[PDB]
DNA sequence: TCAGATATATCCATCCGAT
DNA sequence: ATCGGATGTATATATCTGACACGTGCCTGGAGACTAGGGAGTAATCCCCTTGGCGGTTAAAACGCGGGGGACAGCGCGTACGTGCGTTTAAGCGGTGCTAGAGCTGTCTACGACCAATTGAGCGGCCTCGGCACCGGGATTCTCGAT
DNA sequence: ATCGAGAATCCCGGTGCCGAGGCCGCTCAATTGGTCGTAGACAGCTCTAGCACCGCTTAAACGCACGTACGCGCTGTCCCCCGCGTTTTAACCGCCAAGGGGATTACTCCCTAGTCTCCAGGCACGT
């Protein structure tokens, strides 16, 4: 399999057929789907490790969307990429303005 | 007996309502309102339940965002209470109007 | 048709002792689809911009540089270049 | 008339999650109006999308398409 | 080489609407860019809609749906009416 | 026989063959029909006529013969529908519509 | 001996500037500022004048809108003079962070 | 220190065109900062686009695309 | 197929109301 | 500051349970080989478009100085708005049944891709005078210290 | 609650100027007329989940007192932004030379689409 030839986990074939069938361009290259597989692997790996860290910070061994919300909103770079999106059943990080407190 | 000074209970319920993830809005009145609004554009429609759930999630999130914005607007004028002028200001600035 | 087992295997690589819900699975699937859509659309638009006719590595590298914020871009392009050179090496 | 289905305590709960101490009595009607206008703004696109496909039921993908059209992406329903 | 522009057509439309009004070149550039922007936006919405339904061709009705989605309110009402009037002219041939 | 242009068959003014060639070249779908480009050309013609009417009216209002970007900016900003369609676009060399806050006015 | 009231020239210049459509910003300082900024990414770059003018138009329109927002936010606060709290609030509410 | 080339009168003229009446002294530094940030965010993308096409001159259309990235859609040029 | 929501006793950090 | 009682907070213990991760089957998508030809990489040339400088000119930027009016701090009041308490209402929840319509299957024909003539509409080069900016003068209307 | 000197602004008319519009010559992209493979238009069958109804239960919505704190108006202080005069200087205009690179044109070559042939791992399914 081509995926193991580059030592990744995401499939080259699926992204290849998506790229050809999605009708973005007339012709496709050869190493480009591999590049996509790499970048997607990087993004998923980092977000999963962040979510797992946030989950084990709550003495939990399972990921829930609350953990995902807390992880996404706690990074300055990740918050910039996904600023304009709402996560289902995610809640909001706690914040209270200082003037309100007596 | 022990009569709580006002504001402390109001200061409370931020801790529980910022850690909760519930919908906070009844299901049946919301579904009836959605059907009432949809009645105008086209009669005799049927609604998927998942669509209703997603609609509810999007609506409540939008209201939470608007309330955060209007609170930040209202704290500016050396005041603590929300006034509809603040809502008008918030919808005026961010480009909704 | 989803990316179900692949994210699970990646998690096993990074965290061998944690589980996820089905809702987290859906969030991952939708997020990956959205990011893929953004990258592919930007690559296509840029490929038309230069009167070009194919999608190559340069186009997607440029798109990744364009979309992601500053610090993540360096790591992403480095890992992608590592992957492509390992692939073309064999 | 169904716009009165949103009682005061629901609005207060949403506001408390928003992080507020005190609310005036005039807020409720403004919140109701904003909510309503948001509803027709979404449902117009939703019904158009479901009408083009020659069906009679609004699937969840239609709502997701309607929300993404306005730039408010929703994750969780495919 | 040669550059393509919408200048002649828009000039003809102006002379059809207001008989005795002039045009500056900057306004012509504004009109060309505006037409290109509208065309691209409509075409993109139509192409996405055709993908959403597992289709493989471009008919008129999804263009109509895109017009109903993009143009705000009553301005669409004329436009759709302007479309159906035109197309049935061509079908008569 | 004598060739007739398709835009003349429909009575339109915007070219039809150009739209068809662009849609084929624009790589939007595998194939296109014949009824789409005429509809698209009609929509474009209607929109540009609608804008040109208000532009000419605005220019006439200030006793001027040509069209300048200031006139187009005023025409777009005056109509609420066109403003909504063009709510996040910057017109170069267009200026700003006149507006003075009421409280700021001296008593 | 004839001096205007302190707040009457302002309206006259509001009128004359709002009926104006010129550039309002010097060309050479802006050009050298753009070159100074661009020297940090890839040295020995050759800009085009049309690009410089485009940057002028975009930046000036953005600033005009931002001060409109700031003026509105200030006049909400029962004040006339603007202070940096207003500009920071407007930037934050618009979402630019 | 070229950023101080944006003089006080120019800021005054832009503020007047905005429609404000009285300005405090400390606004100038804030404006000079925010404008600098905006130019950074535009020029970065513009330089990327120009670099991709193996060119060393920045044409105006590339700037038009770069503004199109943030959804500004400059009219006129190109 | 057991990790986790939930009933039960309890539980520690905080606040009014004078003092 | 200071304490006492009294509310609501975490923590452990136990007890279901329902998504959960783990095997299983098989076929539709994933590799592997050979070909062509068309798009893409490379060499060479120009011409124009940018860069850089020089010197005269004055519009605009910079500096300084009253002085009035807007920002701000403090005082006081009364009313809209929190909070508990009794009471009613309709939202959940769990069953049950009926059926319009989503969704999948099998044809064939009208419809658009494609190719070879065929030609007239659209672009570039070259006039040219008429609307329009500028300026100068007079006539007009708002303004502020005076009434 | 008015007025006049004065300062800013509208209006008429004369002047030069340059590009908006018009005219003509020359192409290649639009037009006709054919063929040919197939996408979906159409008809038909199925089974599900969407709608409707009912009985029960209880958490929550609501009306009501009641004490209060803070929103708002008022008064008063004081300092700092504006208006105006006075004094530089660098933007700006017009002019000039120079050289480099962004398009062009020609040429050749190699990389992916296409076609066919073979083979398993990943989607439902069961616990």
């Amino acid at each position: 399999t081509r995926s193991s030839r580059a030592g990744l986990q995401f499939p080259v074939g699926r992204v290849h057929r998506l790229l050809r069938k999605g009708n973005y361009a007339e012709r496709v290259g050869a190493g480009a789907p591999v590049y996509l597989a790499a970048v997607l692997e990087y993004l998923t790996a980092e977000i999963l490790e962040l979510a797992g860290n946030a989950a084990r910070d709550n003495k939990k061994t399972r990921i829930i969307p609350r953990h995902l919300q807390l992880a996404i909103r706690n990074d300055e770079e990740l918050n910039k990429l996904l600023g304009k999106v709402t996560i289902a059943q995610g809640g909001v990080l706690p914040n209270i303005q200082a003037v309100l407190l007596p | 007996p022990h009569r709580y000074r006002p504001g402390t209970v109001a200061l409370r319920e931020i801790r529980r309502y910022q850690k909760s993830t519930e919908l906070l809005i009844r299901k049946l009145p919301f579904q009836r309102l959605v059907r009432e609004i949809a009645q105008d554009f086209k009669t005799d429609l049927r609604f998927q339940s998942s669509a209703v759930m997603a609609l509810q999630e999007a609506s409540e999130a939008y209201l939470v965002g608007l309330f955060e914005d209007t609170n930040l607007a209202a704290i500016h004028a050396k005041r603590v209470t929300i006034m509809p002028k603040d809502i008008q200001l918030a919808r005026r600035i961010r480009g909704e109007r | 048709e989803s990316y179900s087992v692949y994210v699970y295997k990646v998690l096993k690589q990074v965290h061998p002792d944690t589980g996820i819900s089905s809702k987290a699975m859906g969030i991952m699937n939708s997020f990956v689809n959205d990011i893929f859509e953004r990258i592919a659309g930007e690559a296509s638009r840029l490929a038309h911009y230069n009167k070009r006719s194919t999608i190559t590595s340069r186009e997607i590298q440029t798109a990744v540089r364009l979309l992601l914020p500053g610090e993540l871009a360096k790591h992403a392009v480095s890992e992608g270049t590592k992957a492509v050179t390992k692939y073309t090496s064999s | 008339d169904n716009i009165q289905g949103i009682t005061k305590p629901a609005i207060r709960r949403l506001a408390r999650r928003g992080g507020v101490k005190r609310i005036s009595g005039l807020i409720y009607e403004e919140t109701r109006g904003v909510l309503k206008v948001f509803l027709e703004n979404v449902i117009r696109d939703a019904v158009t999308y479901t009408e083009h496909a020659k069906r009679k039921t609004v699937t969840a993908m239609d709502v997701v398409y309607a929300l993404k059209r306005q730039g408010r992406t929703l994750y969780g329903f495919g």
